[PDB]
């Protein structure tokens, strides 16, 4: 079965590569403590 | 879209709506055959074709 | 953002940056895509164009632009019909291809790989 | 050219002139409304609400050829194609639909759907093209004529998109002289390419020369207004009276189904006309005749199948069934009942048309199409 | 002519405007909602 396609929606993104602003890795949450 | 204004009104205010009347609420009836003679028309006296109307007597300046 | 790949690869460009990108220098043979939303079948060439431009990933360039937004600009490339294709060599000395109707997605390849 | 024994067989021949295309929607002007530049999964919402244009597009002659034998007909093929995979699935496609080929010619110099053109950046920096090398499509010389399906057929089919390209004017007019002087009809139809879209007078002098020449014509409600007043026959549709109605129906703001007079059509009228034909897609089909005019009331539906509904190719089925009808019964001419019992057949083809995605794939047959007319007219109807 | 519902809104020499309306048979014992000129909306009852 062809996903996309004229009657399918759009594809799921995943959950947390979503949370593009809301999120920030480990690295960078070091960094800002200090 | 235009349309007539209608006020209920009637010297009577309770909550006061007001209606419009547009093309789609009234139409026309199409053409019939009627008598429409009814008349008790006078003798002309034409002058300088304004008319000067008079029936019984004769001209009256 | 890097973060989350695009669904769509194919880029809709306007009528100027269409001539900006013909006249400039070019090293990939570039391909331009005619279509409206109201087309019917539109659709189908939109997928086949949309899977043709991931096999071809850097070596050749894919754009696709609206008749709805540049009309005038459709009717001077000699556009007959919505479902239209333009193969655009990447040197001057070669020209054009135009290719009209729902044409399979193998005799482009064909187009592209021994013909451009 | 005179050889033959038999006489030949039941349902006379069409002679179908054009270009053989896969999926072509000649048509094309500025919709109002375009829904999201990427995502064509919404797409079909535009189906639903057709621009008014493509409300019924037609398309190539191999569509109408292919729907009219698919009707029950009979059709042969006139045209050029190239030595290519493409041109030889192409005519494969035809053949298996018992789509006659014999007049389909291979040539190796041009390639199928393919043309060379060349940029010429004028004044400013607008871009032209102009065509260097023809497309295979369009290649086809008067010598290469096969004189057995002119012969044969009773009515010549063709498009207004041959008179876009310089050798097929000439291919064009030859074989209607041919057809002509083997006593066969010519149906025009006027499917008006994108460049012919531009203004009235240069597509009215462009088209003259084969408007002359027809006897049978079927345009579109829009390739009407367009080749007689836009502006007028735009305005005159939207009015609405300031104060009352008229009759009643003018004070319930139905659609406008305008049955044009016959002093309004005069200037597309001429002494050899046979039938004009006005098709308001399938809602609606006003035929003109030199003796009576009136108009067939019909319907459509594409919201009984929302997911599955596809607009492109019923004007094909239309103009198919219209010729099918025409060849079966030869007494439509001149009997103004007959006319309108057998013009409902059309409509109920070109609302079948509508319920399927592909303009080839989903065609319907003549049983279909019977029992859709019987389904959706009342038994004094049909 | 078959006219059509409504109230006589002109009388010309040879022709007639209506301004329809919708008659609503009531029976006796019945109560009606609203006093007279009462304006009434789409969806609002009149009789029970």
């Amino acid at each position: 079965i062809d996903y996309r396609g004229p009657d399918f929606h759009e594809p799921t993104p995943n959950m947390l590569a979503h949370l593009k602003e809301h999120g920030k890795i480990i690295s960078r949450e070091d960094l800002e403590k200090l | 879209n235009q349309g007539t204004v209608r006020t209920l009104l009637g010297i009577n205010k309770e909550c006061q709506f007001f209606l419009i009347l547009s093309s789609s609420n009234c139409f026309r009836i199409g053409p019939f055959k009627g008598v429409k003679y009814p008349k008790e028309l006078i003798k002309k006296d034409p002058l300088i074709p304004i008319r000067n109307s008079f029936g019984p007597l004769g001209t009256a300046l | 953002a890097k973060h989350v790949r695009e669904d769509y690869l194919v880029k809709k460009l306007s009528a100027n940056e269409i001539t900006e990108l013909v006249r400039g220098e070019r090293n990939v043979p570039l391909i331009i895509d005619f279509y409206a939303t109201w087309c019917g079948p539109c659709i189908l060439m939109a997928q086949e164009l949309e899977m043709l431009a991931v096999e071809y990933e850097k070596n050749a360039m894919i754009v696709k632009v609206d008749t709805d937004d540049e009309y005038e600009f459709a009717r001077d490339m000699q556009v007959r019909g919505l479902p239209t294709l333009y193969f655009i060599s990447p040197d001057p000395n070669k020209d054009a291809i135009r290719t009209e109707g729902l044409i399979p997605i193998q005799m482009m390849r064909d187009i592209l790989d021994n013909d451009m | 050219d005179d050889g033959m024994d038999f006489p030949y067989l039941d349902p006379p021949l069409i002679c179908c002139f054009g270009a053989v295309q896969k999926e072509f929607v000649p048509s094309v002007r500025v919709s109002e409304h375009q829904m999201d530049p990427d995502i064509y999964s919404g797409w079909k919402m535009m189906q639903w609400n057709p621009p008014e244009f493509g409300r019924a597009p037609g398309g190539p002659v191999s569509n109408v050829a292919i729907s009219h034998v698919r009707l029950g007909g009979r059709a042969a093929v006139i045209g050029k194609v190239g030595e290519d995979d493409f041109g030889e699935e192409l005519v494969l496609m035809m053949n298996k639909e018992n789509v006659q080929t014999r007049a389909v010619k291979f040539d190796s110099n041009v390639k199928t759907a393919c043309s060379y053109m060349r940029v010429k950046f004028s004044d400013d920096g607008k871009m032209k093209m102009e065509t260097v090398k023809e497309a295979a499509e369009d290649s086809l010389v008067a010598s290469e004529l096969n004189l057995a399906v002119l012969k044969e057929a009773r009515i010549f089919h063709f498009n207004s998109e041959v008179l876009t390209s310089p050798s097929m004017n000439t291919t064009l007019f030859r074989a209607i002289k041919l057809s002509k002087k083997f006593g066969g009809l010519v149906f025009f139809d006027l499917n008006l390419p994108l460049p012919l879209w531009k203004s009235r007078d240069e597509t009215r002098e462009v088209i003259k020369q084969a408007w002359e020449e027809a006897n049978i014509i079927e345009v579109s409600r829009e390739e009407l207004e367009f080749l007689l007043d836009e502006d007028h026959y735009e305005r005159r549709k939207n009015y609405r009276p300031q104060y009352y109605s008229e009759n009643y129906e003018q004070s319930k703001n139905r659609r406008d189904y305008y049955h044009y007079t016959r002093e309004e059509i005069s200037p597309l009228w001429h002494d050899g006309l046979k039938f004009l034909f006005v098709t308001d897609g399938t809602l609606r089909i006003h035929y003109y005749a030199p003796s009576f005019d009136g108009v067939v009331v019909g319907t459509e539906d594409v919201l009984i199948t929302p997911f599955t509904c596809d607009r492109t190719g019923s004007g094909d089925a239309v103009v198919a069934g219209i010729m099918r009808k025409l060849t079966s019964h030869p007494e439509m001419y001149e009997d103004q009942d007959v006319l309108e019992r057998q013009l409902r057949f059309s409509i109920a083809a070109g609302i079948i048309s509508q319920w399927t995605i592909g303009a080839v794939r989903g065609f319907p047959t003549e049983s279909a199409t019977q029992n859709l007319k019987e389904q959706v007219y009342v038994p004094s109807m049909w | 002519t078959h006219l059509k519902s409504g109230q006589v809104l002109i009388v010309q020499f040879d022709s007639v405007v209506i301004r329809s309306a919708k008659p609503y048979l009531a029976t006796p014992g019945a109560t009606l909602h609203g006093h007279y000129g009462e304006i009434i909306y789409e969806g609002d009852t009149l009789v029970t």
